[PDB]
């Protein structure tokens, strides 16, 4: 669910969302390592967690709206960066 | 669908067939209304040179163009 | 009477096989038959070329079985080459270029059959990769010469732009043939070809060398910096107390420390510069 | 099996040739053929090659002809003159894969149990590299649909050999080149290495459309690549990964003002090897 | 004397196992085969002859060869499997024509009809046409059962031949003794 930019969460979190109590937490994200479906690592003395990669799954046409989104101006950033060096260096060689 | 043809002599030949013709079937009327055998037969059409493997509609040959034979002599 | 600018036209593809096959047979003079048309009295253009079952004994080499020229001839027409002979080829290695004895006679007899008949040989082992050693000759007349007729016809400046040497002079070959030029005509498709002959793929120019042992290389280089710079100083004092060339001549032993102290700048500079370039444009094309 | 594959140009202009020669005796808008060669630790090697009858039915797959035994004559024809090459696979020039090369692919296999196939496209529209390299494997599926007969993609390079480049560079008078050291760099690794990710993200960009009902949704194979794709990609470069940036910067530029120091010095002493020099000899001459 | 082309297209479908004719049908047009090729190789010496064969696939056994043996020794085994395929055969022989080794020969196709074709007729007619107007020439033996593909075959040939082509022929048997004894030999020199 998270986006990208954090994918690192507490305990607290957990615990609640899966109504489980908290000394609990810990097994159950380390079976969740060990059965090789998530990779990351945990950081106790805190009571955090960063998750770092995550089982692909299927999702539906409008969500990859999202995808398309995302490529169209990533494509666009390329040609933008190009143009600069393929200019300023011209007379090197054009 | 008229095609001239003009041999080194000047004779005009007169054909009538179809776009989606080949050479090879050309130089076989010509080897029929005249007598020239048709290997020896080379085309000339300005300054493409005419290969028997494929048809008159992949060089987009038009009515009444005029088209010339050219004889590849051989030693002796 | 045969006009002094008329060419030959090889292929490009007729070359390499040319060589691939002379450079094989390494002190030997290994031979083959080639495949072209006489478009005209200017010209004559070769188009393919292929080898043949031969042996020989270092001193002289012919071919022994004379169905399978016929057999192979006859099927490569049923995929649109129909082209005939018109010429063979033999390679000499390391002596020079031109014909000699037992060549002319196996030489002659095609005249007797196909007059325009070449014969070229090439040179596998002076070639090197600015230029190949190619020739193309055919026979002067049978004499009858003693009118002192010219062999050939001249109206054009076109066929005396090249100085023969002195090998093929010392063999005799404006006194028994004539040489014939040699010329290149590439269509579009295989020069477009030819220049993607050395293209590297994309995959290559993004990457990044490890940061570590280049740190490594640039230390050394430092370093060795040094020595060079220490002996520059003594060079540097040293230099008009005597003669000027005298100056080169007693330096032909001991290096000069001016260029290996140069030449390590154009290392320094390149590798730092591309490296940071290449760093600096991609921390903003990902993400 | 294989691990990679080697051409020589021979091959190449060879391609070419029958490409344009095939004129005179069809219409056809592809040509096939036979890849001799050999190979020693998984690293293949070819050499040289001959092309074969063909021809196909355009408008419909599985109507073809292919001429076995003018294969198997000219192998013999061949063997007789270099003992060093044996049959390895086989060559198309078509721009894209066919459906029904899979079912040659289970021909002339029966010549040779590994053969590979090459596309040689003789026509590029694009800044790349002519050859592509394909083995024949069979996959299981998660979906329970029936095993599939299918291609797989093997790394692919131009090779060399001394006899040939010297020919090479002998008919390499076409266009400048070599302009040496910096000037080389940044064309060769950043100019025409971002052309090339440019294609290949609209590449991706123009299939996502085809999504839009054109088309089944291939697998969620492909979309679970995708995520992989964007989930991997560098972190946003916003943390202390900077101060280790600045670093190696500072590293990397402190040397070069070294070396541009040097630089001008054996300037000035060569300026004063000519003035003196000149003046001198001047006022002797005079 | 002409010099022709001609391609066998033999029949191997399920249905070539029943008996019929006596040894059964698989031994009923061998030896038809055998006599028909000697008759094309003796009439010239060098007409030439090659091999296709009708199943779920169609394919392609042996190329025009001048030597007939190497067609027999390869028409044994072929087995009866699968059922027939007709026009796709018909259309890979006409490749296979085209790239003859002397295109001064002209062309010839001979073909034994020993199913059940499941065709539609629209569809013989436009292949038929176009093969009119390639000069290919066809010429089919109704050998096996002649009831189902008696009519759609007939108008087939029609369409060819006809506008009084007359080169192309259909020819039927009932079951009875050997083919080649019986019947091949009886209608014209051969075909």
């Amino acid at each position: 669910t998270r986006p990208a930019n954090h994918r690192q969460l507490t305990f607290e979190e957990i615990a609640k969302s899966a109504k489980i109590t908290v000394n609990e937490v810990e097994l159950l994200v380390m079976k969740a390592l060990s059965v090789g479906l998530v990779k990351g690592s945990i950081d106790e003395v805190d009571k955090r967690v960063h998750m770092t990669w995550v089982q692909p799954r299927v999702l539906d046409l409008q969500q990859i709206k999202g995808m398309k989104d995302r490529l169209e101006f990533w494509c666009t950033d390329v040609k933008s960066m190009e143009m600069l060096v393929e200019h300023q260096a011209h007379d090197i060689l054009t | 669908m008229q095609i001239f043809v003009k041999t080194l002599t000047g004779k005009t030949i007169t054909l009538e067939v179809e776009p989606s013709d080949t050479i090879e079937n050309v130089k076989a009327k010509i080897q029929d209304k005249e007598g020239i055998p048709p290997d020896q037969q080379r085309l000339i059409f300005a300054g493409k040179q005419l290969e028997d493997g494929r048809t008159l509609s992949d060089y987009n040959i038009q009515r009444e163009s005029t088209l010339h034979l050219v004889l590849r002599l051989r030693g002796g | 009477a045969v006009d002094t600018a008329e060419q030959v036209y090889i292929s490009s593809l007729a070359l390499l096989k040319m060589l691939k096959h002379g450079r094989a047979g390494v002190p030997m003079e290994v031979m083959g038959l080639m495949l072209g048309e006489f478009v005209d009295d200017y010209t004559v253009r070769v188009i393919d070329v292929f080898a043949m079952p031969q042996s020989g004994t270092g001193v002289s080499v012919e071919a022994v079985d004379p169905v399978f020229q016929a057999k192979m001839l006859d099927m490569l027409k049923q995929t649109g080459r129909p082209e005939m002979v018109v010429g063979w080829y033999h390679s000499h290695p390391g002596f020079g270029c031109w014909l000699s004895g037992v060549d002319i006679n196996t030489q002659q007899s095609f005249e007797a059959l196909s007059e325009r008949a070449v014969a070229v040989v090439v040179d596998p082992i002076q070639s090197v990769k600015g230029k190949v050693v190619i020739d193309a000759f055919r026979l002067i007349n049978a004499n009858m010469m003693v009118l002192g007729h010219e062999p050939r016809q001249t109206t054009s400046n076109l066929g005396h732009l090249n100085k023969p040497s002195i090998q093929a002079l010392i063999h005799g070959l404006n006194r028994h043939y004539y040489s014939i030029t040699i010329n290149y005509r590439k269509n579009e498709l295989e020069q477009k070809m030819l220049l993607n002959l050395h293209k590297k793929s994309w995959m290559e120019g993004l990457t990044l060398q490890d940061y570590s042992e280049h740190c490594k290389h640039n230390e050394s280089v430092v370093k060795e910096m040094l020595e060079l710079a220490k002996n520059y100083n003594k060079a540097v004092e040293e230099e008009d107390k005597m003669t000027p060339e005298q100056l080169a001549i007693k330096n032909v032993g001991k290096q000069d420390p001016k260029r290996h102290l140069e030449e390590h700048v154009d290392v320094l500079m390149t590798s730092n510069i591309v490296q940071c370039l290449a760093a600096m444009l991609d921390t903003v094309v990902f993400k | 099996a294989v691990q990679k594959v080697v051409v020589h140009p021979l091959v190449l202009l060879s391609v070419v040739d029958h490409f344009n020669r095939i004129g005179k005796v069809g219409n056809q808008k592809r040509v096939v053929g036979v890849l001799l060669g050999s190979w020693q630790k998984k690293v293949l090697d070819v050499s040289n090659s001959f092309a074969v009858p063909f021809d196909e039915d355009d408008k419909d797959d599985s109507v073809w002809f292919l001429d076995h035994d003018y294969l198997e004559n000219m192998y013999g024809m061949f063997k007789k003159v270099n003992a060093r090459e044996r049959i390895v696979g086989w060559y198309h020039t078509g721009p894209k894969l066919h459906k029904n090369d899979i079912a040659i692919n289970e021909l002339m296999k029966r010549y040779c149990p590994n053969s590979v196939l090459v596309i040689i496209d003789v026509k590029p529209k694009d800044l790349g590299l002519p050859t592509e390299a394909y083995i024949s494997v069979e996959e299981v599926h998660d979906d329970g649909t029936p095993t599939s007969k299918t291609f797989e993609h093997v790394t692919s390079e131009i090779g060399a050999e001394e006899a040939e480049e010297v020919g090479v560079e002998h008919l390499l008078r076409d266009i400048k080149d070599t302009t040496v050291g910096t000037l080389s760099q940044r064309i060769t690794n950043q100019v025409h290495g971002l052309k090339g990710l440019n294609s290949k993200l609209l590449d991706i960009r123009s299939y996502l459309e085809k999504v839009a009902t054109g088309k089944l949704p291939i697998n969620h194979q492909i979309i679970y690549q995708l995520q992989d794709v964007f989930n991997l990609l560098p972190d946003v470069s916003l943390q202390e990964f900077v101060k280790a940036f600045y670093l190696k910067t500072n590293d990397q530029m402190v040397v070069v003002y070294l070396a541009s120091l040097i630089r001008s010095v054996v300037a000035l002493h060569n300026l004063i090897n000519n003035k003196i020099a000149n003046r001198d000899a001047e006022k002797k001459e005079g | 004397m002409v010099l022709e082309s001609t391609m066998v297209c033999v029949d191997n479908s399920e249905y070539m196992r029943n008996g019929d004719f006596l040894p059964t049908r698989l031994q009923a047009q061998q030896d038809a085969v055998n006599i028909v090729c000697h008759s094309k190789t003796r009439s010239n010496p060098e007409n030439n002859v090659g091999l296709i064969t009708l199943a779920n696939d169609c394919e392609v056994l042996t190329t025009l060869t001048p030597d007939t043996g190497r067609i027999l020794s390869k028409l044994h085994t072929v087995q009866p499997k699968g059922k027939i395929t007709f026009c796709t055969g018909i259309r890979v022989a006409h490749l296979a024509l085209k790239h003859r080794q002397g295109k001064n020969h002209k062309m010839r196709i001979i073909a034994f009809v020993g199913s059940p074709v499941e065709d539609n007729e629209k569809d013989l007619v436009k292949l038929a046409k176009r093969l009119k107007k390639e000069k290919v020439n066809v010429d089919i033996i109704n050998f096996g059962e002649e009831e189902v593909n008696t009519e759609k075959l007939t108008a087939f040939v029609n369409t060819l031949n006809g506008k009084d082509g007359t080169g192309s022929h259909l020819v039927t048997v009932p079951p009875g003794p050997s083919l080649a004894d019986a019947l091949i030999s009886s209608p014209i020199l051969a075909g």
